[PDB]
Parts: C-alpha cells; sequence; structure tokens
C-alpha cells in the first residue's frame, strides 16, 4: 500500500482563511518554531564529560 | 539440566511504538488575534493622545518663559 505525503487542500470558508491571513501577518509557526528551541534551552544537555567520563563499550 | 537461551522478545511481545505524526493546534484564532492588535494599537494611541496633548502645554509654558525673560 502507499500514501500520500503532500496532497491535501486548504479550506476555503472564511474563518479558515481569517486563520491562514493571521499566520501569514502574525507570524504563528515562526514563533512554534521558536518556541521549540527554547524547549530544547530548558532542557538537560546530552554532553559527557570527556576524559573524566567515557562512553559505553561493550565487550 | 540446562535450557536454550536466547535474545527474545517477552511473552506476549512488546507494547505499541507510535510512529504517526503528532503535530497539535495549540493556537487561537485569527479574530481574536487581530482584536488584541487592535486593543493594544487603540489604548497606545490614547495614552501618546493624553501625554502628547500635556507636552504641548509644558511647551507652551517653556516658550512663555522665554518670552518674558526676552526683553
Ligand atoms: C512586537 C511583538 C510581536 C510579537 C509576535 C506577534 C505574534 C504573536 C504570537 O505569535 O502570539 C502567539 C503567542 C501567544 O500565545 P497563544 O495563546 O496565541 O498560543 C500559544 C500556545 N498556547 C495556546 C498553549 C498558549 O505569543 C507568544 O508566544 C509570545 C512570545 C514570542 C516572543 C518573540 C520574541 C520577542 C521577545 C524577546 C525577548 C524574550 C526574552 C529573552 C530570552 C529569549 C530566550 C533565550
Ligand atoms: C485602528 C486601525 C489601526 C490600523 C493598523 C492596523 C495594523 C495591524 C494589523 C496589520 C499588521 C500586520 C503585521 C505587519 C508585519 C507583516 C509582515 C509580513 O509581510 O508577513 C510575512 C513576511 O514576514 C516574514 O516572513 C518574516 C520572515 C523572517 C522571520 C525570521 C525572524 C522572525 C521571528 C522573530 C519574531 C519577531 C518578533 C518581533 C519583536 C519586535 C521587538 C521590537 C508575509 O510574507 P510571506 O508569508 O512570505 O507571503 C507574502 C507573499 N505571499
Amino acid at each position: 500500500t502507499y500514501k500520500f505525503v503532500n496532497m491535501r487542500e486548504p479550506s476555503m470558508d472564511m474563518k479558515s482563511v481569517t486563520d491562514r491571513a493571521a499566520q501569514t501577518l502574525l507570524w504563528t509557526e515562526l514563533v512554534r518554531g521558536l518556541g521549540m528551541t527554547l524547549s530544547y534551552l530548558f532542557r538537560e544537555p546530552a554532553t559527557i564529560n570527556y576524559p573524566f567520563e567515557k562512553g559505553p563499550l561493550s565487550p | 539440566a540446562s535450557k536454550v537461551k536466547q535474545d527474545m522478545p517477552p511473552p506476549g511481545g512488546y507494547g505499541p511504538i507510535d510512529y504517526k505524526r503528532n503535530l497539535p493546534r495549540r493556537g487561537l484564532s485569527g479574530y481574536s488575534m487581530f482584536a488584541v492588535g487592535i486593543g493594544t494599537l487603540l489604548f497606545g494611541y490614547w495614552s501618546m493622545m493624553k501625554w502628547n496633548r500635556e507636552r504641548r502645554r509644558l511647551q507652551i509654558e517653556d516658550f512663555e518663559a522665554r518670552i518674558a525673560l526676552m526683553p
């Protein structure tokens, strides 16, 4: 089976048109990406303290 | 009395693994966003109107003091 990755058409009701116009004029998805990067900023880093800490190894 | 031991999944298998996209909506409406913008614009305009009228009166007072001193 298969699926289409980009085959949807936007709804043309006045509410949807206004929402898209607000997204265009007020940079909503850009602020969303900013929020994602800020979330990563407040997460904990994954860096080990080499050479005092070593990565995992196996036999 | 030793049995074959091997890397196998647990009885009943593993739990479901999520793979679908999960981008939510997480937003207000365009109408509400525009309303907030217009409201803050109007509040700012009103405040600047009052403050700038006060500044004009202050300038008139300073100019009058200068006129009094000019002779
Ligand atoms: C009472 C009557 C009042 C009358 C005034 C009414 C005005 C209020 C409503 C209108 C305001 C509209 C906002 C004006 C800015 C819009 C800019 C714009 O044109 O939007 C984007 C253009 O802007 C961008 O694309 C931005 C790209 C760069 C983004 C990278 C940084 C932005 C993220 C940081 C957020 C910035 C926050 C600003 C803080 C300022 C602090 C001083 C559209 O471009 P396209 O989507 O490509 O399509 C156009 C052709 N089809």
